[PDB]
């Protein structure tokens, strides 16, 4: 049996990242635009969008 | 094939290189969270159980 | 002794249902639960880890769990695990739990605040536990055979497995800005605040006490706490700090070993 | 045979004895951070948060 | 089948059960058991809080 892991996600607060490829089995990385995260105390990333 | 028996395979017990077709497929997070959002195809070994 | 745990500390997850159907974030957020157990014991895993006292001591009766970056402690007794039935507590050790559960469809686990309110989250999982052999017995008879099968030990000595921790981010806390008239207030009590107000020339940077800027309201000032000082854990649930990761290492508990049933 | 910056100490034997966390624990915990993929790892984690 | 109950004046239980087939039904076309944290929203009914 398998077992997949899930590294944390690195939000980036006004600014943007680049993909990077890596030798792992059947990896997978990709990149959005436009996140608004919420925590429990508020809304970080000042930037809107 | 991803799914069936032998999805994962490994040359030998403790052989450190290893093949994986799981179909892992990531999605886009859902406005104002952050879990990272992922599917993918059941283990083919607990299939063939 | 070794104590690996004054270096780690409960954190804020969330969580799908919080036992009445609605969403919120809590402190007993449950993450992957392990069934690899012949016999059918599970292995839940907590967000806060319970078996130690907030001074960071050994202790049976208190677990610590976070509450708004500031850990708190709560009786062991009331820590409750259900599934459509009620479950068994067997084993416990920083945040894994073992337990044996009637079969059902989901699982619970709660265990009450400091105000005495009760904190849940359930997660849907289908158990159905089959006992080895070629009979469905449900529990063990007088008279039987002997079966090799396998199941979580109770002991906590060198297991060769991993859990991967990191540095815990910023946590963003609204909070803290006191608008009085014209200015603003950052409190403190040992949180190294950062802040970013974009009111006139530059006002970023942290600092160690109380501050006014003077110029504008609180719609653009922030806090982040950045406690730096423990590891926290991995968790897709929680944002990461920098680009290329920091990661750690330390054991779980209760490792599998061969039994024999009957 | 852990490294911190340019030491390259054995990890049996770290600088930082005794109470490498309670004296600095930020320090302890970056210098844990860095070598996560040397294999004596777990004996620096020992020798790290061992202190009486 | 259900029933309701509460404790008396003099602490005892006064219970009435009465026979009522439920069984529960999510909108949509999975049946599913506990709301997940991603997926769709599909709109529903239920009773409000309200008194007005
Ligand atoms: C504190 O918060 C302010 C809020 O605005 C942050 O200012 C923002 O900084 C980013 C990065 O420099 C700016 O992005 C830039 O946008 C221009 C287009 O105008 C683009 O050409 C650049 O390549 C870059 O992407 C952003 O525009 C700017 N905000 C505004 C309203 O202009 C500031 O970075 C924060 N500082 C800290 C330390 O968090
Ligand atoms: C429950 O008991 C069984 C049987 O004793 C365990 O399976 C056996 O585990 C041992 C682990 O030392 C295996 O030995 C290995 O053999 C390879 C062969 O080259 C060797 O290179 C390794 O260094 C190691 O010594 C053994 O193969 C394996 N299977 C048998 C004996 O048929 C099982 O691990 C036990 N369950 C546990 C510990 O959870």
């Amino acid at each position: 049996e398998y077992k997949t892991v899930v590294p944390s996600p690195y939000v980036k607060c006004c600014g943007a990242s680049e993909c990077s490829t890596k030798e792992k089995p059947d990896y997978q990385c990709k990149v959005y635009t436009g996140v608004y995260p919420f925590m429990w105390g508020g809304a970080y990333c000042f930037c809107d969008s | 094939q991803p799914g069936r028996f032998g999805d994962i395979q490994s040359r030998t017990v403790e052989s450190n290189d290893l093949y994986a077709n799981t179909a892992l497929k990531l999605a886009r997070p859902s406005p104002g969270m952050v879990h990272v959002p992922y599917t993918q195809t059941p283990s083919g070994f607990k299939y063939w159980l | 002794h070794f104590n690996v745990y004054k270096a780690t500390r409960p954190y804020i997850a969330y969580c799908a249902d919080c036992g009445a159907g609605h969403s919120c974030h809590s402190p007993v957020a449950i993450e992957a639960v392990r069934s690899e157990a012949t016999d059918g014991m599970l292995k839940i895993q907590f967000s806060a880890q319970i078996g130690i006292d907030k001074s960071d001591n050994h202790d049976y009766t208190k677990i610590r769990y976070a509450d708004g970056h500031a850990i708190e402690n709560a009786v062991r007794s009331s820590l409750k695990v259900a599934t459509s039935g009620d479950c068994f507590v067997h084993g416990t050790m920083g945040h894994f739990i073992l337990a044996k559960c009637p079969p059902g469809e989901f699982l619970q686990v709660s265990i009450q605040d400091t105000r005495n309110a009760v904190r849940a989250c359930r997660i849907q999982y289908h158990h159905d536990p089959q006992p080895v052999g070629r009979e469905k017995f449900t529990i063990r008879p007088h008279y039987g055979k002997e079966i090799p099968c396998t199941t979580y030990q109770q002991t906590t000595a060198k297991t060769v497995e991993e859990i991967d921790m990191h540095m815990p981010p910023d946590t963003p806390d609204r909070t803290l800005l006191s608008q009085q008239s014209g200015n603003v207030k950052i409190t403190v009590g040992g949180k190294k605040v950062k802040y970013n107000c974009t009111c006139g020339t530059g006002n970023v940077g942290t600092t160690n006490s109380d501050m006014t800027i003077n110029t504008c309201l609180i719609e653009q000032c922030h806090v982040s706490v950045t406690d730096h000082k423990k590891w926290q854990f991995n968790s897709p649930f929680v944002p990461r700090a920098d680009e290329p990761a920091r990661k750690g290492k330390v054991h779980i508990p209760f490792p599998l070993d061969n039994i024999t049933c009957r | 045979m852990c490294v911190l910056a340019n030491a390259t100490f054995p990890c049996f034997q770290p600088p930082c004895v005794p109470c490498c966390y309670e004296n600095n624990a930020e320090a302890t915990l970056r210098m844990l951070e860095d070598n996560v993929d040397r294999p004596g790892y777990y004996d620096l984690l020992q020798a790290a948060l061992t202190c009486r």
